[PDB]
């Protein structure tokens, strides 16, 4: 029913999507056996449920990291397509040499998920950018699978890479290299940064030691409240397509904002109420959303919220209203109503209300300005050229793809201008 | 003597239609005041619920010390 497949690429995604598919488990209580306790899983005879997912990657070492973690036992090891030398960080080879190499059986299998398939409904992609592995050969992936599968929708949920929170420093080049080749063959590409999400768990939980694992949970979090309107019945339900017509007017203005609420500690837990006009009041503020993108810097072009438990639609949609002509001067005003709701009866294991919250603004081009930033202070030098230029790679790619770049944000900048 | 009886009988004949019409108007005023009382109990059974839940969970919060290994 609407099925989806699930592509993890790169070591990041790979341990986010783990964190997810242990995260969907919690929620449809499926012990780490795989038996009780069809979008996502899939039967295998005995009642076992294996999530219909597909992982890769060039270091066979991130296999291990995925058989670690509790609920890992779940995957499929006939789905398991693995490299050898592992993209070491550079774009080319997970490109052009050794990612060409391995997108054939990955598409194969990827094949053999679809075709036996039925009800698909639409994609779903996790993976970094500045990493050769996740972000080469998922993007080729990307590119295959939609010159392949036109009609349906894709969702890559890229971890752009925030210069404040330093890994790397090739981290530009691969970024854009990325985002080039994303604008065309992805329809939603919602980013998220480990800035934001440093930032959200210092000052917002108080966690002690944050370490990846509560990232990763939030993100997971975030992406399974996305199309939870969807698995489980609802007052008003939605899907991924009813969030991809009402959120992109353009064929290119799709980057998107996540956000999720409620989030607090202990010793503050005792204070504060669950109603709309609390979670509204929490989930359009900017330390509540994952992208290093002020918000207030800009509008919002559009926005839909998935809510989670059970209110009376009457509340919600005033709130909606209400938050919709109070911040007007952070709204745009030649589309009428640019806010929308979906709510769903079921709520997260453990709360009674929950906001799951997607925005399409005008203000995350600033973060690919920074970056595209980035890029001209490393390219006018040519520095770390030859290790792309030994693979085929031309400097064609670089010039058009910082074009590309300063195309999408005029695009965002003007639409900022564009009233009525 | 009998247009008598029969003033009587139309006396008589609207006199009891009338009381009837108003014990129907009583008894639909106490079906409204039965009615009220199950507005007036589950929002009562609702809230004890509510509270005992939210105190619930106040107690499973605030029940997190510390370890000490
Ligand atoms: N929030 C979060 N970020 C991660 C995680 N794992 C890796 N990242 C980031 O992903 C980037 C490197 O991507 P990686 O997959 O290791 O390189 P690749 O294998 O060549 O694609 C780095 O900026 C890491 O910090 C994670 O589990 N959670």
């Amino acid at each position: 029913m609407r099925e989806i497949v699930h592509i993890q690429g790169g070591q990041c995604g790979n341990q986010i999507g783990a964190k997810f598919w242990e995260v969907i488990s919690d929620e449809h209580g499926i012990d780490p056996t795989g038996t009780y306790h069809n979008v996502y899983y899939n039967e295998a005879t005995g009642g076992r449920y294996v999530p219909r997912a597909i992982l890769m990657d060039l270091e066979p070492g991130t296999m291990d990291s995925v058989r670690a973690g509790p609920f890992g036992q779940l995957f499929r090891p006939d789905n398991f397509v693995f490299g050898q030398t592992g993209a070491g960080n550079n774009w080319a080879k997970g490109h052009y040499t050794e990612g060409a190499e391995l997108i054939d059986s990955v598409l194969d299998v990827v094949r053999k998920e679809a075709e036996g398939c039925d009800c698909l409904q639409g994609f779903q992609i996790t993976h970094s950018l500045g990493g050769g592995t996740g972000s080469g050969m998922g993007t080729l992936l990307i590119s295959k699978v939609r010159e392949e599968y036109p009609d349906r929708i894709m969702e890559t949920f890229s971890v752009v890479p925030s210069p404040k929170v330093s890994d790397t420093v090739v981290e530009p080049y691969n970024a854009t290299l990325s985002v080039h080749q994303l604008v065309e063959n992805a329809d939603e590409c919602m980013v998220i940064d480990n800035e934001a999400l440093y930032d959200i768990c210092f000052r917002t939980l108080k966690l002690t030691t944050p370490t990846y694992g509560d990232l990763n949970h939030l993100v997971s979090a975030a992406m399974s409240g996305v199309t939870c309107c969807l698995r489980f019945p609802g007052q008003l339900n939605s899907d991924l397509r009813k969030l991809a017509v009402n959120l992109i007017p353009f064929p290119r203005l799709h980057f998107f904002m996540i956000g999720f609420a409620p989030l607090t500690s202990r010793g503050s837990q005792q204070y504060r109420a669950l109603t709309v006009p609390e979670l509204t009041q929490q989930m359009f503020d900017a330390k509540n959303m994952m992208c290093a993108a002020d918000p207030r810097h800009g509008r919002y072009l559009t926005a839909s919220a998935l809510f989670r438990g059970r209110m009376s639609t009457k509340e919600v949609d005033e709130q909606m209203l209400n938050v919709q002509n109070k911040n007007s001067s952070y709204f745009v005003e030649w589309i009428p109503n640019n806010i929308k709701s979906s709510i769903c009866d079921i709520p997260p294991k453990g709360l009674k209300m929950a906001v799951t919250f997607v925005g399409n603004s005008t203000a995350i081009q600033e973060m690919f300005k920074r970056v595209a930033e980035q890029f001209t202070a490393m390219f006018r030098r040519k520095a770390f050229l030859h290790w792309y230029t030994g693979e085929g790679m031309d400097e064609m790619e670089f010039t058009e793809a910082e074009s590309n770049m300063n195309d999408l944000v005029s695009e965002y900048q003007q639409y900022q201008d564009a009233t009525a | 003597t009998q247009t008598l009886e029969l003033n009587r009988m139309r006396g008589m004949l609207e006199d009891d239609f009338n009381r009837k019409k108003a014990s129907i108007r009583q008894a639909v005023k106490e079906e409204n005041q039965q009615l009220d009382k199950q507005k007036r109990d589950l929002e009562k059974q609702s809230n004890n619920e509510k509270l005992n839940y939210e105190r619930t969970e106040i107690d499973m919060v605030k029940t997190r010390g510390q370890k000490r290994p």
